[PDB]
RNA sequence: GUGAAGAGGGAAACAACCCAGACCGCCAGCUAAGGUCCCAAAGUCAUGGUUAAGUGGGAAACGAUGUGGGAAGGCCCAGAC
RNA sequence: UCCUCCUAAAGAGUAACGGAGGAGCACGAAGGUUGGCUAAUCCUGGUCGGACAUCAGGAGGUUAGUGCAAUGGCAUAAGCC
RNA sequence: GCUCAACGGAUAAAAGGUACUCCGGGGAUAACAGGCUGAUACCGCCCAAGAGUUCAUAUCGACGGCGGUGUUUGGCACCUCGAUGUCGGCUCAUCACAUCCUGGGGCUGAAGUAGGUCCCAAGGGUAUGGCUGUUCGCCAUUUAAAGUGGUACGCGAGCUG
RNA sequence: UGCCUGGCGGCCGUAGCGCGGUGGUCCCACCUGACCCCAUGCCGAACUCAGAAGUGAAACGCCGUAGCGCCGAUGGUAGUGUGGGGUCUCCCCAUGCGAGAGUAGGGAACUGCCAGGCAU
């Protein structure tokens, strides 16, 4: 009548959580906005995916002057 | 002439303070200035006949704890939302 | 030293308390077992602390 | 009566009814009548109690209502099989949890206020009892 | 989580509830859930209070000098009722 | 058939004849880059000008905007020349 | 190039009727009756603005509150489809009591007469006809009274259709 | 070494707004003047250049500042895993974990590589 539709979401959120070790090319956070920002040695894609450039351990770091979540990459 | 006779609780927190509430008592706290927060119990029905006057909340109180008549004033009070009771009082050291 | 016995059964209880008895090796009522001591063993006994009797 | 002039969306869910109160003490006047049980207050009962208590106050003093019903309760119409959607809003209900106050009064003395609140207590589905003005 | 694909004691019987997981044999001992006045096995076991209504052994709004315990007050040999 | 929030129980996912909404296009720039800039609203003064055109400061600080639904973003602007 | 839009797309191409019907199944799934809640129905209670010359309580009760009974209209699809015959009459009943009559007591805005209204009481009794297929209903006419319900809305291995 | 002032940093409202004073030798702003160097969708307002008569008024840092905002106790609160119940539409028990809002309070930043001026 008026209430028939919905759409399943694109299975978003954090994929490689903060603390463990990732490779290069894999994705950390598939997200909508710039919700977790442009952290150290990660790229924000076209659809603002957080993908690492180097290898090693991830770390969820607060930074910035407006309290923004940056997602970091350092060499393990 | 308003006085207070009380002693100090053994174990703190929720499950102990509920039995202390059941056993005709209720907690309090005494803070302020230089002395640390003193976490004592009180007598329930022996201060129900004392909180019935505004001089409780406008006059000095002498608490006899540790052999020391502390000179306090009433600070804040909590009550059971559907009971004629008392729950928890603050007392500043002033 | 420690000692452990199991007095209540485990059938109608959780799979979070049907795998601590794996790590305690208790396979029957009365299956008394001595193990080591550490904070981890006390933490693995305070999850099933309604159905064992410690013997010390 | 009371009713919302505007809801953002049309029909709300049921929820549940857990928790103690928030508006615990007398906040404006001198005398109060306070709920004890757990339940649900419609739009009609509170204004019926408002008339049944105004009739005892005889336009003297002042009274305050604080609760205001806004839950869009519904009904499924009679002789319709259970499917084919939800129903249309029939009346507007307030939620009353144990301890919440409903009305406050000033001016008119307390011994009149006993029976003046007892009459409006006798038209209400959950047991209430009187409380006074507490100086802190 | 039982139950379907699971037997057994307690809920009278009662797939789903609590106890508990029986491979076979014995005229052997300890308990769980639950019971101990006889039916049907085990306390008419001891102190210790309430109840007088078969309440126990079905229920609301409200009602009342039924009843037991606590906390205060006012009036009083300026004898209060 | 696809898209947005909620029900969905702090990660993904989770249904019904449950609660509300949008799409089946556009853009030769509304694209890439360089350089630069910053709002909605009311008060006050002013040629016809009124409660609302344009002009002046001035308060206030994204309460504004995105080619369109919401949701999440957005000042380094992804908003505007 | 394919609004295959019924959007994983059967064909390049497609609408209805069966009370003349037939088959495999189905209590997964409808009607009849049960069983489960009890929303509507009915009957007792609570507050008591008022009406009643005075007066809430003789009799009614506004705006509202809570239950009972399982009794109408309903909701779920459990037993029942390798079948339990269904409405109403005729013939036989039995229990329930929220009691129509009859029995005993209190109130009244009860002088007597006749009544109002609750409380105890279910032993016994409860219309013959006109009209439609009809329970009911309306009407004519008696009596102390022409009660209300469950029993597969009792009863077709008992009877009309 | 000490104090002050200039680009860059750590820092993320205890670091920001309030109101009252402040300091111009050097630095910074205002300022001065403008044809080619560039400049305005009109215009030395912005943007660029040349120079230093004049001022520290506005900007810009300091001290004073509880009107704020902000941080923040201890104590109590319902929630809450896991297990037993009850007067099972929701609450009580033994166990831990026990926050938001508010009370007592702090609170006018702090610091680092660098260059100049004045003093010790
Ligand atoms: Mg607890
Ligand atoms: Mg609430
Ligand atoms: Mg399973
Ligand atoms: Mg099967
Ligand atoms: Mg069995
Ligand atoms: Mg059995
Ligand atoms: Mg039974
Ligand atoms: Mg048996
Ligand atoms: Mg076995
Ligand atoms: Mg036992
Ligand atoms: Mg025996
Ligand atoms: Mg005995
Ligand atoms: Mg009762
Ligand atoms: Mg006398
Ligand atoms: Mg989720
Ligand atoms: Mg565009
Ligand atoms: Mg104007
Ligand atoms: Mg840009
Ligand atoms: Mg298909
Ligand atoms: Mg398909
Ligand atoms: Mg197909
Ligand atoms: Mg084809
Ligand atoms: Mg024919
Ligand atoms: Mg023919
Ligand atoms: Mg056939
Ligand atoms: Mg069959
Ligand atoms: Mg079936
Ligand atoms: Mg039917
Ligand atoms: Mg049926
Ligand atoms: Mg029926
Ligand atoms: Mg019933
Ligand atoms: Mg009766
Ligand atoms: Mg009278
Ligand atoms: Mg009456
Ligand atoms: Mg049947
Ligand atoms: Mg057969
Ligand atoms: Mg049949
Ligand atoms: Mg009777
Ligand atoms: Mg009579
Ligand atoms: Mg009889
Ligand atoms: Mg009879
Ligand atoms: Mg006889
Ligand atoms: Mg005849
Ligand atoms: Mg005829
Ligand atoms: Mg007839
Ligand atoms: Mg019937
Ligand atoms: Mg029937
Ligand atoms: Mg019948
Ligand atoms: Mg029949
Ligand atoms: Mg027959
Ligand atoms: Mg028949
Ligand atoms: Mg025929
Ligand atoms: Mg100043
Ligand atoms: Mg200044
Ligand atoms: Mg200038
Ligand atoms: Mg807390
Ligand atoms: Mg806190
Ligand atoms: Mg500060
Ligand atoms: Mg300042």
């Amino acid at each position: 009548t008026r209430n028939g539709r919905d759409s399943e979401a694109k299975r978003l959120g954090v994929k490689r959580f903060g603390g463990e070790s990732v490779l290069a090319g894999s994705i950390i956070v598939r997200q909508r906005g710039t919700k977790f920002h442009a952290g150290a040695n990660v790229g924000c894609g076209r659809d603002h995916t957080l993908f690492a450039k180097a290898d090693g351990k991830v770390k969820f770091e607060v930074k910035g002057p407006k309290n923004r979540k940056f997602i970091s990459i350092e060499a393990e | 002439m308003f006085t207070i006779n009380a002693e100090v609780r053994k174990e703190q927190g929720k499950g102990a303070s509920r039995r202390l509430r059941a056993a005709n008592k209720f907690p309090a706290i005494i803070y302020g200035g230089k002395e640390a927060p003193l976490a004592i119990e009180l007598d329930h029905d022996k201060v129900m006949n004392m909180q019935a006057k505004a001089e409780f909340y406008s006059e000095v109180l002498t608490i006899v704890v540790d052999g020391k008549e502390i000179k306090v004033k009433a600070q804040d009070v909590q009550r059971h939302p559907y009971k004629p009771k008392l729950q928890h009082i603050d007392f500043v050291r002033a | 030293t420690i000692k452990i016995t199991q007095t209540r059964s485990a059938i109608g209880r959780l799979p979070k308390h049907k795998a601590t008895l794996l790590g305690l090796g208790l396979r029957r009522i009365g299956h008394t077992v001595e193990r080591e001591d550490t904070p981890a063993i006390r933490g693995m006994i305070n999850a099933v602390s309604f159905m064992v009797k410690v013997e010390e | 009566m009371l009713q919302p002039k505007r809801t953002k969306f049309r029909k709300m869910h049921k929820g549940r009814n857990r928790g103690l109160a928030q508006g615990t003490d007398v906040s404006f006047g001198s005398f109060g009548l306070k709920a004890v049980g757990r339940g649900r207050l419609t739009a009609r009962q509170i204004e019926a109690a408002r008339r049944a208590m105004t009739r005892a106050v005889k336009r003297q003093g002042k009274i305050w209502i604080r609760v205001f019903p806004d839950k869009p309760i519904t009904e499924k119409p009679l002789a319709v099989r259970m499917g084919k959607g939800k129903g249309n809003v029939e009346y507007w209900v307030a939620l009353i949890q144990p301890g919440k106050v409903l009305y406050e009064m000033d001016g008119v003395p307390e011994e009149l206020a006993r029976e003046a609140f007892k009459l409006a207590a006798a038209k209400l589905p959950i047991k209430t009892t009187f409380v006074t003005k507490t100086v802190m």
